[PDB]
């Protein structure tokens, strides 16, 4: 929900 | 686990590989500085060296071991720390100032416009001149920085076996870092007093840092300095 | 010249554990239940003769007589809060899942929450002094950890002196560790991570120092005139 | 003046 959370599980 | 295998050697090019850029500041020199616009142009500047700053932490050998919660917690402890001591090491060159960027090259007299930060200002430009009289090296830089994400957040998170790979790679790191002061031809009595030196300073930057996030709390109920939706995030983490 | 350099590692180790201050004793009343007045109650009085005896403990310290009174003066002011919890911490290993803060005041963490914000720290304490079990950290060591948070927390707020007596006392540290067996990379590996657990005493400190100046807003609980002069200079 | 200050004295 985050945008940390987000940015590091983007792929 | 791949960052276990690897050599000192292996360790500080991938670190140094991994390095994020020096970004730019919004700064015109023609402008005139108000208390708003200064937080304003650090504010803009920070949380854009926050994305590179996760791409980086990405990078970190052991880092994506770990389980993606406890990512999102070392950076959420050690994310101004990690400005900071980044900062702080792209001024050591520009003695009596702070390089927030190539364009923004700030004196104590005009961190004074914000209320209460030429207090953090002093401590960051002592720091930066601490690292002059030591003449750091980059490969301990990427070193110091790496120990800073991993250790900040390790003691404030029943599979406490996240922690024990965690002291695995800090303890791999503290070889890298010796292994560094051993080529330059120190002494042995020699490396084990700058590694004390280099370690003793991570406990400065936490100070920093702490009193920097508390000042990021006053500036948002203040509310005349905007702050991006990543920053607030990151910022009620500690609040 | 300081005297402080010309000691020998042994000679630091035992002027630093024939420094070591008493452990004090909180107030005898046996009502184990608490509030958030009694708990604080209890707390500032005990950390205000421990402060006594800390002050008394610094002017031993090998290095700290040969600084002027201005500069004892920044170091403890900066130093206080992370000496005390350092000292919690050493003392509360052998009661794990506790913090003993007298003989007759072991507390759990479902007491820390009678104070608001306590909890947190009280967790913090927790970890750092289940850090040091496992580390089985040694009385020797403990000291010379606790003498560098005097020299070190307040360094840079201000000078070739303290430095040179931190890198003794890291030759100190070394030394002790070398003479329990010690391999020169397990030597170097446990320096550091002794080290790095002064990063987060110093934060267990800075969340601390900021829950105590609540405190002194809240007057839950009146503060003596020496407890308020070191929560200033920390504003 | 601070209490400090004489503490350290004594
Ligand atoms: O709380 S401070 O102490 O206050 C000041 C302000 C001006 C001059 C000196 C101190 C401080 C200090 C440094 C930063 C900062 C900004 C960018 C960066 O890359 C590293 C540090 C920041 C910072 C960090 C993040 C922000 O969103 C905004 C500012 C804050
Ligand atoms: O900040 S705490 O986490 O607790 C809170 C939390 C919220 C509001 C107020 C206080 C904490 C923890 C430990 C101590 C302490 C006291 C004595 C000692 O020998 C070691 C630590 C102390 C302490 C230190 C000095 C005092 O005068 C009173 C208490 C405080």
């Amino acid at each position: 929900h985050k945008i940390l959370h987000r940015l590091l599980q983007d792929s | 686990s791949l960052a276990l295998s690897l050599t000192a050697d292996q360790m500080v090019s991938a670190l140094l590989d991994a390095e994020p850029p020096i970004l730019y500041s919004e700064y015109d020199p023609t402008r005139p500085f108000s208390e708003a616009s200064m937080m304003g142009l650090l504010t803009n500047l920070a949380d854009r060296e926050l994305v590179h700053m996760i791409n980086w932490a990405k990078r970190v050998p052991g880092f994506v071991d770990l389980t993606l919660h406890d990512q999102v917690h070392l950076l959420e402890c050690a994310w101004l720390e990690i400005l900071m001591i980044g900062l702080v090491w792209r001024s050591m060159e520009h003695p009596g100032k702070l390089l927030f960027a190539p364009n923004l090259l700030l004196d104590r007299n005009q961190g004074k416009c914000v209320e209460g930060m030429v207090e953090i200002f002093d401590m960051l430009l002592a720091t930066s001149s601490r690292f002059r009289m030591m003449n750091l090296q980059g490969e301990e830089f990427v070193c110091l920085k790496s120990i800073i994400l991993l250790n900040s957040g390790v003691y404030t998170f029943k599979s406490l076996e996240e922690k024990d790979h965690i002291h695995r790679v800090l303890d791999k790191i503290t070889d890298t870092l010796i292994h560094l002061m051993a080529k330059a031809g120190l002494t042995l009595q020699q490396q084990h007093q700058r590694l004390a030196q280099l370690l003793l300073i991570l406990s400065h930057i936490r100070h920093m840092s702490n009193k920097g996030m508390e000042h990021l709390y006053s500036m948002k109920c203040k509310n005349v300095v905007p702050l991006s939706d990543l920053l607030l995030e990151m910022l009620d983490a500690h609040r």
